[PDB]
């Protein structure tokens, strides 16, 4: 299933739910601890984990350093070692069944740094940061690199990407992507990365593009149905999934989904609310 | 309200 947990809706909030894009389903499932949005969603070991992110509530706008885990056996929540420093708008990737965190703003400061969570060591270690700091950057895996694209640095809005070899533990820049894009949603599908929406400064996008390794290239594919940012991002059984996001005035509730091979979006499902910045992931 | 996430400030 396709879980999305957190987003903001008038505060940050605790959903977890469960898509079924079988059946077409919604699952309620247990509430996070501490509500949170502008988090991010990954997979390891079965286990789900919610990254950064913030409680913005009427009573304090908290950036978060959490890391926590939910057993879908359990249907319970985990807190983990929290992050050396929150990240809100935090990007993450999973290389090796290691968790790498990846920018994110605490207040006023947009990081470069990058992290790395093991698992069966439950602790977080400080790796080599990025050429550029980086909110609201979209993260990907792809033969074992670790791909960070877009976002924000705190005055511009990025169309450049970086690559970080986990062996040599350093990063290179890449072919910038077309777009300028800030809170895309950025996934791996087949054996391109995919940059989804955003928002490039001025408009939200419903533009899609995907980089090619080998040639270097970003190519324009099918846009989305509704310009959106701050969107989540899955892959299903060889679909690509986009779950709500904003599109400057109204909170989408709206869940696109991808055929590749027929280059088509369509509207697959409505999320029982609309919601920005939740955090996504697929077990 | 931030632009990109619709959160406010």
């Amino acid at each position: 299933l396709i879980y999305t947990a957190g987003g903001y809706f008038r505060q940050s909030l605790s959903y977890l739910e469960a898509y079924n894009p079988s059946d077409g389903t919604w699952l309620r499932l247990a509430d996070l601890q501490v509500p949170r949005s502008g988090l991010a969603g990954c997979v390891v070991g079965g286990l789900l984990y919610a990254v950064g992110g913030r409680n913005n509530s009427p009573d304090g706008n908290t950036d978060s350093s959490a890391l926590d885990c939910y057993n879908p056996m359990t249907n319970q929540w985990s807190p983990c070692a929290p992050m050396s420093v929150p990240r809100n708008r935090i990007g993450v990737g999973v290389i090796d069944g290691h968790i790498y965190a990846v920018g994110g703003s605490h207040g006023c400061i947009h990081h470069n740094s990058v992290e790395r969570y093991e698992p069966e060591r439950d602790e977080w270690h400080l790796v080599a940061p990025m050429l550029t700091r980086r909110i609201g950057v979209g993260v990907a895996v792809l033969n074992r690199l670790l791909y960070a694209v877009g976002g924000f640095d705190g005055t511009n809005r990025l169309n450049s990407a970086e690559c970080y070899y986990p062996e040599r533990n350093e990063w290179r820049m890449i072919t910038a992507m077309n777009t300028i894009r800030s809170g895309a949603g950025v996934c791996v599908l087949h054996n391109c990365i995919y940059a989804a929406g955003g928002y490039d400064g001025q408009d939200q996008l419903n533009s899609v593009e995907r980089y090619d390794v080998a040639t270097a290239t970003w190519t324009f594919v099918a846009p989305m149905k509704h310009r959106r940012s701050a969107l989540g991002i899955t892959v299903h059984q060889g679909r690509i999934y986009v779950l709500g996001g904003y599109d400057g005035h109204t909170f989408l509730d709206s869940v696109e989904c991808y055929d590749p091979d027929t280059d088509t979006w369509s509207e697959v499902t409505r999320m029982t609310s609309g919601r920005s910045g939740v955090g996504v992931a697929v077990t | 309200l931030d632009e990109e996430t619709g959160e406010f400030a």
